[PDB]
């Protein structure tokens, strides 16, 4: 798992 | 304006001191001074925008889920009642991260957005329009949340046509619009198949681009395809 | 102030929440509203006042530092005049973290110190006396800097008096204490065989007490022997 | 080298 990713 | 009597010039300078500060609080009032001088930002200006803001909200956010968390949980049977406390404090962040989020889309709206004419600068707004408008979207439970959620996706929409039409699909622009707009199908929207397939033809037309670039341009658009490489594979 | 209308109980129930959520600007202001309400701190609220104030500070100064830094380089030969505005920032950036010194150190003086009568409590607030001197010493220049030094190491001295009277040698509270005045001594004072020798013995009076001690003590104390290891391995 | 402890 990890938090997804944003820019 | 607290900073109305400061030079652009000295206001871009000490936002980049901010930054290597790591004082994105100060970073971020002294770029909203050099938006309010009325002039439009460059390229480089409009990045210290957005990475003031951002840094700034993304600590807002960390910090509601927190709360947020510790809140469902004093909801759950079993719990003892602690008071008003948690609801207070949650809310407290909560209207500083709203606050923060209407100033972004305050200086967008007056008058960002409509001076920009340039598909790098157009595009770069409305992502952050529609960026700003999904953060207000992660909190809202009222009578206005879909409302909210129709803005960020109306400007993010924006944002896509214009990008499709006017940048290759390896620009990194374009490419961390798709990754965000994705995040939102997935997230706020409710559309995981959505976010799924825009992530996957968003990196597979950018792939198939590589081959016209530069070094320096490679690098800087596998980074973010490798984003949406991992959202894919934490998705599927 | 702000925090009048809350409950102390509240206050401190907030402060423990704003640490979870990292938000330690929120806890100060927790703690000093707690602090305000006139009744003295139990152990753990100490701590708590402690942790908030500690890293708003650590952040101003790390902060600080990097400005002062880049300042140093622009007064060096062959440097481009670049104007006013990195200095005019460092100047920001102190002027805030004294601020936030002065604060701390009006909550000890009204009325912390003059109602704390046992040895932990005392100690722990002369310690902390000591500390915000300290930081203030790291910035001072001008015709005050030795009476600041002066006032930092008169309260570190009276807290070492006390805790080597009231204290076993392997208190954390001792420790820490120690371990803190012998850095003011390394970089403040500019007495780096005093920091060494302050080191040295308070480690060894301390191994030679561990065997008196629950298994948990041990952990808590060697914890911060390794601390004072760390700085003579570093200055030896 | 490191940043000399305080706690
Ligand atoms: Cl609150
Ligand atoms: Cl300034
Ligand atoms: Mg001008
Ligand atoms: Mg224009
Ligand atoms: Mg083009
Ligand atoms: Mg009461
Ligand atoms: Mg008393
Ligand atoms: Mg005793």
């Amino acid at each position: 798992w990890q938090w997804r990713k944003s820019l | 304006g607290a900073m109305g009597s400061m030079e652009r010039a000295s206001l871009i300078q000490k936002a980049k001191l901010a930054e290597q500060a790591e004082r994105y609080e100060d970073m971020a009032a002294f770029m909203k001074g050099a938006v309010e001088k009325g002039e439009e930002l460059s390229c480089e200006e409009r990045n210290l925008l957005s990475v003031a803001y951002k840094n700034v909200v993304g600590g807002q956010r960390a910090a509601w889920r927190v709360l947020s968390s510790i809140e469902q949980k004093s909801n759950e049977e079993g719990s003892e009642e602690k008071g008003p406390e948690v609801r207070e404090y949650r809310e407290k962040v909560e209207t500083e991260l709203q606050g923060v989020c209407d100033t972004v889309l305050g200086l967008l709206d007056s008058h960002l957005i409509k001076e920009a004419g340039d598909a790098e600068s157009r595009v770069f707004y409305l992502k952050m329009k529609g960026d700003y408008y999904r953060y207000l979207a992660e909190v809202a439970t009222g009578d206005d949340k879909k409302r909210i959620i129709d803005s960020a996706r109306s400007a993010y929409q924006e944002a896509m046509d214009i990008s499709k039409k006017e940048m290759p699909p390896t620009n990194p622009i374009r490419l961390g619009l798709a990754l965000n707009f994705s995040v939102f199908h997935y997230e706020i929207a409710n559309s995981p198949e959505e976010a799924i397939s825009l992530a996957k033809t968003t990196f597979d037309e950018a792939m198939a681009d590589l081959h016209t670039l530069s070094e320096d341009s490679y690098k800087d658009s596998t980074l973010i395809m490798q984003l949406l490489r991992d959202n894919l594979t934490l998705w599927t």
